[PDB]
């Protein structure tokens, strides 16, 4: 564990592959290799360089489309929805650093153990010292993702996630349909819908519906901190996606979602009570 | 330990296109660095194209930039220089030298560091 660490606490696996491509340094191997395993809702940041970085300038990423696209077995290129459907990445890049961030959240459920690469080429990326051209080198981080032991205990009506979530039905032309589930502390929640579909409130379980306070549009932050939500607006296959998880939180809490459409809607209902348990 | 040997040039007319092959014996040219170096009549030998042991990280000199294309067949062990758009100036006698070290990313610039050298062939156009 030299440029991947991977913090219990916050369960975040931060990955540093800068200076290991620098191209400023004399280098005896020209791939170097970190494995990392991963379990459910772990979540993998590696920082990485910029053209704009000195000593990266031919810098590139293998697939080019990170944010969409794994190395798959490491070796095709393949979406990285297709082999762990429901996770979420993003990209961040500090302008003041010239630094990109790749952030990928796992879903709470891993159906299947998979296993796949991404790889950070500086080798075309060269420095001029003394009567030498050095030039960088390339990094693999080859990640494994274990089994997500246990279903979430939420609603899906794209009917595509149902190993994921406890609820799953194919969408239909016309339908009211409305999901409730009852949940307890520390356990995973979470609703699937159509990307094209209206989100209401906006990105929910951020802002969810205030049943208490007669279906308040209100941020939940408001109602609760002790809580961890991800999101994502659509995906490579056309979903929007979201999950939840209240963490020592002692308030029962009542809060809804909808996806609505011209030809149907669909709404999420979650009762959480700390003293609730599963049958 | 390693013995180079350069073939595949000649006269050709301003515009034309070129193979420079350059063949080594004794060990394989993975564990050594390689380049071209130029050499035209009564002047200093100049460097135009380099590779690294690493085989993916090709240096081109701005003059052959955009022009000249090095490779590296190890099955076949041997370097090959394509020189297209053959310019006036790159008439010389065109060298292969091999340097050994241990690593893997990095290519000399002046001749004095390269020990083992090859017998030029000569280009002219
Ligand atoms: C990125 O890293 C890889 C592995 O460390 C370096 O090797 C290069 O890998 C690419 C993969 O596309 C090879 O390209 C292919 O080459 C053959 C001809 O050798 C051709 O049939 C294919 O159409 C394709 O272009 C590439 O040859 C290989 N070697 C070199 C010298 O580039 C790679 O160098 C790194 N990429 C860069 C741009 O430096």
């Amino acid at each position: 564990k030299d440029i991947c660490k991977y913090d219990v606490t916050t369960k975040v696996a931060t990955c540093e592959i800068i200076d290991t491509i620098d191209s400023s340094v004399l280098k005896e191997h020209h791939t170097v290799h970190y494995s990392i395993t991963l379990s459910r809702w772990d979540k993998l940041i590696i920082k990485y360089p910029t053209n704009e970085k000195t000593h990266f300038e031919n810098f590139f990423v293998n697939p080019f489309n990170l944010k969409d696209k794994v190395l798959y077995n490491y070796n095709k290129p393949i979406n990285i929805e297709h082999i762990l459907p429901g996770a979420i990445t993003t990209d961040i890049y500090d302008t003041r650093t010239k630094i990109k961030q790749y952030i990928l959240r796992i879903p709470p459920y891993v159906h299947k153990d998979i296993h796949f690469s991404l790889e950070f080429n500086n080798s075309l990326s060269l420095t001029k010292q003394n009567q030498n051209i050095i030039y960088g080198n390339v990094a693999k981080i080859f990640i494994h993702i274990n089994q997500g032991y246990k279903e979430i205990h939420g609603c899906d009506f794209t009917g595509k996630y149902s190993h994921l979530f406890t609820y799953s039905k194919k969408p239909l032309p016309n339908d009211d349909d409305i999901c409730n589930v009852t949940i307890g502390n520390n356990t995973f929640s979470g609703f699937a819908c159509l990307s094209h579909f209206e989100l209401k409130p906006n990105n929910c379980f951020s802002s969810v519906y205030d049943y208490n306070e007669a279906n308040k549009v209100k941020k939940l932050f408001d109602l609760s901190t002790k809580v961890e939500l991800d999101h994502i607006k659509q995906n490579t296959s056309g979903y929007t996606l979201s999950y939840i998880i209240f963490n020592k939180e002692s308030t029962k809490l009542k809060f809804s979602c909808t996806c609505s459409s011209n030809y149907s809607n669909y709404t999420i209902r979650i009762t959480f009570d700390p003293n609730y348990i599963i049958p | 330990q390693v013995q180079l040997q350069e073939s595949g040039g000649g006269l050709v007319q301003p515009g034309g296109s070129l193979r420079l092959s350059c063949a080594a014996s004794g060990r394989t040219f993975s564990s050594y660095m390689m380049a071209w170096f130029r050499q035209s009549q009564g002047n200093e030998r100049e460097l135009v194209a380099g590779l690294t042991r690493s085989g993916v990280s090709a240096y081109y000199a701005d003059s052959v930039k955009g022009r000249f294309t090095i490779s590296r067949d190890n099955a076949k062990n041997t370097v090959y220089l394509q020189m297209n758009s053959l310019k006036p100036k790159d008439t010389a006698v065109y060298y292969c030298a091999a340097a050994s070290t241990t690593y893997i990313n990095h290519i000399y610039t002046n001749p004095s560091n390269y020990p083992h050298w090859g017998p030029g062939t000569q280009v002219t156009v």
